[PDB]
């Protein structure tokens, strides 16, 4: 639901059973990757900071 | 007094020793900013990519 691949209210996920629908799933999965990449950026960001703090 | 004033100097250098110990990591992090600034100033990154650098 959070990544946009599911509706938080309707509770229906993306489907590929249509040629027209599949063209619109490429765009959604791109922004799905952006959120996952953004979250991993922060986890990596804290971990480097936590690494420095332990050394000090 | 000579024996005492030496111990005051004995821990006098200890105070300076610990003060420099904290500044060691402070120097390390600003270098970590320095290397990332080199990567960020390129001409191939997008706003989504450059903001992940800003995250750290």
């Amino acid at each position: 639901a959070a990544l946009g691949l599911r509706n938080p209210t309707v509770l229906t996920f993306i489907s590929l059973s249509t040629a027209g629908k599949a063209n619109s799933v490429i765009g959604l999965c791109d922004d799905a990757l952006r959120v996952i990449s953004k979250q991993r950026a922060d986890l990596g960001a804290y971990y480097n900071r936590m690494e420095h703090a332990a050394k000090g | 007094g000579l024996r005492r004033a030496e111990q005051n100097t004995e821990d006098g250098m200890s105070l300076i020793q610990t003060a420099e110990g904290y500044l060691q990591e402070t120097h390390e992090i600003v270098q970590r900013v320095r290397v990332l600034a080199v990567q960020a100033a390129n001409g191939i990154y997008s706003e989504e990519d450059r903001q992940q650098i800003q995250v750290e």
